[PDB]
């Protein structure tokens, strides 16, 4: 058995490999609280990004899909950190595929 | 879910084509299923789990929304405004109630 962010990274990939390059994942070095944890994805041309936390007990953090309306593939929202550990950016493009980033925050107060 | 207050920041006109900033926040505590109440029992998941943007009708974000995103949702992202009419907010509760704000938008 695979670990759940695998699971969650396959089901999103297709089964194809994370590439590297085409988005920005933005998010504290330190994050003071982790009960609301500043975060920002960036990927043009993206059709959805989905965001992991790899050490929160349930993983899964969003998936933005961006619809015909929007002006460019940004999105910013706020996160629960549990402790120290990578947050994980996925985005997947038009031809379905898909790009991989990856940062660790430092968390003092654990938000979950 | 009770005040479940949305607020919205977004201009209220741009020219034709042109992109704005929308910034999205509603109140909601967003009760995870990891914290534990005085006897260590594990206090039940009820959080928004879906929030939509549209201009006009057409999307233009639809956010999958897991027990990890904070209290009090806060989604910002870009729209590009081609013509006149609204925006339509949504965010879906776990506990079935739909929350709903417009905000109009004119051009040039």
């Amino acid at each position: 058995g695979s670990s759940t962010v695998d699971e969650l990274t396959a089901a999103f990939t297709g089964g194809a490999a994370t590439g590297e390059g085409g988005l920005t994942l933005t998010a504290p070095e330190i994050a003071e609280n982790g009960n609301t944890v500043p975060i920002e994805v960036k990927a043009p041309g993206a059709v959805a990004i989905m965001l992991l936390a790899a050490g929160n007990p349930e993983p899964a953090v969003a998936t933005f899909n961006f619809g015909p309306a929007a002006a460019d593939q940004r999105a910013a929202t706020r996160i629960r950190l549990a402790q120290t550990q990578d947050v994980i950016a996925l985005a997947k493009m038009a031809d379905g595929s898909v790009v991989k980033a990856q940062t660790t925050v430092k968390v003092t107060i654990g938000g979950c | 879910a009770d005040d479940a207050k949305p607020r919205v920041k977004v201009p209220s006109s741009a020219k034709a084509g042109e992109t704005v900033t929308v910034k999205a926040l509603i109140s909601h505590k967003m009760e995870s299923g990891q914290r534990k109440d005085a006897d260590g029992k594990l206090i039940p998941r009820s959080i928004i789990n879906r929030f939509t943007c549209e201009l006009n009708g057409v999307n233009v974000v639809d956010v999958a929304i897991d027990p990890a995103v904070s209290t009090n949702p806060y989604f910002e992202f870009d729209a590009k405004v081609d013509a006149a009419g609204e925006f339509k907010f949504t965010w879906y509760d776990d506990d079935g109630s739909v929350y709903e704000d417009v905000k109009p938008i004119a051009v040039a």
